[PDB]
RNA sequence: AGAGUUAAAUUAUAACUAAGCUGUAAAAAGCCCUAGUUAAAAUAAAAUAACCCACGAAAGUGACUCUAAUAAUCCUGACACACGAUAGCUAGGACCCAAACUGGGAUUAGAUACCCCACUAUGCCUAGCCCUAAACCCAAAUAGUUACAUAACAAAACUA
């Protein structure tokens, strides 16, 4: 995977649910996207009110879109979102699996640091 | 100027054999649509020097440095 | 005569290795009335407290069981060119030697 | 003001005391920073103050905590001495 | 005897009624301490006030009402406005930092009326307007 | 001709550095969870090095993964998620005495 | 070794052919990351709830 | 350098209660179109992380996301080319809040100052100019040595 969509959506009914999806996948595919999956967080309480689209919502389900998209193609899909009314705050970011691990090999003790001062006497 | 062909395999993934057999999906994963800037420099800097570089093999020449600097 | 390289091979010191968690038996030389002051055969004395189980028996010359940390406690402290040594040994007491 | 009510800075009193359920409240923000952050917002400090703050507080907290190691360190040499007028 | 500091969390279902109500339904006690005066303000679970009292309306004037011993009397006189109306715990919120955190505090214990929760709402700018200079006093 | 000489050979006794909590896995801004257990409950502040005990590279990831978090909309800025609250303690700081 | 893995994950991708079922199996399996850490470094999952 | 985005605070504004509210070492002036609580745009500024010391040539930069991206196969070099905090100027837009000037209050022998209240330029965005700082780490760039050797003080001394 190559972006990852951190897509948090109103919370409503299985077949409006559905239909948000369907749409937001078919405005990816539109500008050149192939995605990888969806995976759904499940519907949770918002950590704080949010303000989207002149509505106060306190619950809302989270969706996550991952894809491969050309990098001139970022802003549209993010513009696109913003008009949309069903989806409450969309956000992308690069995925967290492109990069690896570095490989660590410890917690190296820094010495403390000597010489910092003429040896005369004080 | 210079202008390299959107729907070519990347620098990395020319050389490896099998590439014509694979479905059109993979290889719209792997050309120039789904790759950076970054990819796109290394095509133009490839393309450049087997044009006007008589040895691409060596990169301590003088003209090999000028080509690279060109690029950027 | 003996050089004085394979001296140090042979040493019990050398085939201590490293000195933290080690079983060393010591000697008291001196007694304080809550102090020990215990020779465990390094460079310099241990200092312990009685424990408040057979502390009547903790007498000059008698054998106890140490288990070393630092064989010669030294730290180096900002501003000072040479580390401050405290003349003394970390130990602990695991009890009385067992005859 | 988005946010759920009665959740952060928050304390309940147990057996009906309220001064020692207080102080439980000061101790949290002492030990966060916001107390003394609350003192220094009342006016406004220049960018060059701030630093020069941070300077002198970096400082004294190397001072302060390498003065504590030394202390705790020759805190053993403090037991009677043994070789009294030797 | 298993005490825990953090308030029940409205989601839960804690078993702790005082006076026959829940932890949202008791009544809340604004304290704004500023550094030159100290407001007190009784509210219901509906945010509907009940009795208001600061250091100004007991008498004190000027720099006296900055005191904590005016504050404290402000405590008492609230409390006593708001047992008047029949109310027995309250949830006390206190804002801003000054002088009269403490009096009001005991003010109210004092003057008839029961805490059991406490809560800090000072106004804390995550970076925010510009305050004021310093002064060269 | 002299074998008891010492040889020009590394430490064998080097014990292997200490590694921090978080070492060689892989820190989230999804997981609230081991996000949360860095954060004051009473606050919302984040801890620092002498109190989280986390080395230089993991310290930073933590700070980077929570404020993305922060904004995106997934835990809570000015207090700890009371969900995530009885997980084990991992801080060092005690706030009850 | 790199486009062998392509090669597989190819199959597993969503097309508009399978677009309704990919939604739909989503909205059913519920998944998290969550999972926390202790003080000497073990993994807990808190799927065994 | 662009594009998109907002957590905490504050204000326009509405409801309710209260008669007072701001302010100081102490007061007056100002406000009463006010204060407390609940609900809440825009503009501006970026708690904790930071007891970390990273990036850039310097001045500088530390809320989030994406795009573009950090010269030289790795010496010195100007009056030449490019850049340069903050204040200031020209044109348009924004204005929560801070605030030179100015007005009021107080202090004082006087106070066209320190202290208190109100408000403007301006701090902000777009385009152009100005090219000044204790632009100071008062320590020039590149290779090195710990030899020789303490004016003083400071951040030890020196060679090409
Ligand atoms: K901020
Ligand atoms: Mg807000
Ligand atoms: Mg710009
Ligand atoms: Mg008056
Ligand atoms: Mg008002
Ligand atoms: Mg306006
Ligand atoms: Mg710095
Ligand atoms: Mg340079
Ligand atoms: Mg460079
Ligand atoms: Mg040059
Ligand atoms: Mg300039
Ligand atoms: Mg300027
Ligand atoms: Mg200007
Ligand atoms: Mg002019
Ligand atoms: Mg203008
Ligand atoms: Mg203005
Ligand atoms: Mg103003
Ligand atoms: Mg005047
Ligand atoms: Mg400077
Ligand atoms: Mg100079
Ligand atoms: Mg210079
Ligand atoms: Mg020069
Ligand atoms: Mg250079
Ligand atoms: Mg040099
Ligand atoms: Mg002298």
């Amino acid at each position: 995977p190559r972006y990852e969509l951190a897509l948090i959506l109103k919370a409503m009914q299985r077949p409006e649910t559905a239909a948000a999806l369907k749409r937001t996948l078919e405005a990816l595919m539109d500008r050149g996207a192939v995605v990888r999956n969806l995976e759904n967080l499940g519907e949770r309480m918002l950590p704080y009110k949010i303000s989207a689209h002149n509505q106060r919502h306190s619950r809302g389900g989270y969706f996550l879109v991952d894809f491969y998209a050309p990098a001139t193609t970022v802003e549209s899909m993010m513009e696109h979102l913003s008009r949309d009314i069903d989806v409450i705050r969309p956000n992308i970011v690069k995925h967290p699996l492109t990069q690896e691990v570095k490989e660590c090999e410890g917690i190296v003790p820094v010495p403390l640091e000597e010489k910092l001062y003429s040896t005369k006497k004080r | 100027q210079d202008d390299p062909p959107p729907s070519m395999l990347l620098l990395d993934y020319q050389n490896v054999p099998g590439i014509h057999k694979v479905d059109d999906v993979v290889k719209r994963l792997l050309s120039l649509e789904m790759a950076n800037q970054k990819e796109k420099l290394k095509i133009k800097k490839m393309q450049l020097m087997n044009k006007v570089l008589e040895n691409p093999e060596d990169t301590s020449s003088l003209e090999a440095r000028i080509v690279a600097l060109t690029v950027k | 005569v003996e050089s004085f390289a394979s001296m140090l091979r042979h040493s019990p010191l050398t085939q201590m290795g490293p000195a933290k968690n080690k079983l060393v038996i010591g000697q008291i030389f001196h007694i304080v009335e809550d102090d020990l002051y215990i020779d465990f055969g390094g460079k310099f004395h241990c200092v312990c407290k009685r424990p408040e189980v057979d502390g009547e028996k903790y007498q000059k010359g008698t054998r106890v069981r140490l288990r070393l940390l630092d064989l010669e406690l030294t730290s180096r402290f900002l501003g000072a060119t040479t580390d401050t040594t405290i003349l003394e040994a970390d130990a602990v007491l695991l009890g009385l030697q067992e005859s | 003001a988005n946010h759920l009510k009665f959740i952060a800075r928050t304390v309940m009193v147990q057996e009906g005391n309220v001064e020692g359920a207080y102080r439980t409240l000061n101790r949290i923000l002492t030990m966060d920073g916001l107390i003394e952050d609350i003192k220094r917002r009342r006016y406004y400090e220049k960018p060059c103050r701030r630093r020069q703050r941070e300077s002198y507080e970096t400082c004294r907290r190397i001072y302060n905590m390498e003065m504590a190691r030394k202390i705790n360190f020759l805190m053993r040499k403090n037991r009677a001495d043994p070789w009294q007028g030797c | 005897s298993s005490f825990s500091i953090y308030p029940p969390i409205p989601g839960q279902e804690n078993s702790l009624r005082w006076a026959g109500k829940k932890f949202e339904e008791i009544p809340i006690a604004h304290i704004k301490a500023s550094y030159n005066n100290t407001q007190i303000q009784v509210v219901s679970a509906a945010h509907q006030p009940l009795a208001h009292a600061s250091c100004g309306t007991e008498g004190f004037r000027n720099a006296k009402k900055g005191t904590g011993i005016a504050a404290q009397t402000a405590g008492i006189a609230a409390a006593a406005k708001a047992t008047g109306k029949g109310v027995t715990h309250v949830r006390v919120v206190v804002k801003g930092l000054g002088p009269g955190r403490l009096s009001a505090i005991k003010g109210l214990t004092m003057g008839g009326l029961e805490v059991i929760s406490i809560t800090d709402n000072t106004p804390i700018p995550h970076x925010g307007c510009r305050p004021r200079k310093a002064r060269r006093l | 001709s002299n074998e008891d000489l010492p040889v020009p050979m590394e430490n064998p006794y080097k014990e292997p550095l200490k590694k921090c909590i978080l070492c060689e896995k892989h820190v989230d801004y999804k997981n609230v969870q081991l996000l949360s257990q860095f954060i004051s409950p009473f606050t919302g502040c984040i801890y620092g090095r002498h109190i989280t005990g986390l080395c230089g590279k993991k310290q930073k990831e933590i700070t980077k993964a929570i404020k993305r978090a922060q904004i995106l909309g997934f835990m809570p800025v000015t207090y700890k998620d009371p969900a995530y609250l009885k997980d084990p303690k991992v801080c060092n700081i005690k706030y009850r005495e | 070794q790199e486009v062998l893995q392509l090669q597989e994950e190819a199959k597993t991708f969503i097309t508009r052919e399978n677009l309704e079922a990919r939604v739909e199996e989503a909205l059913d399996s519920p998944k998290s990351y969550n999972w926390a850490i202790t003080r000497e470094g073990l993994v807990v999952r808190p799927q065994q709830k």
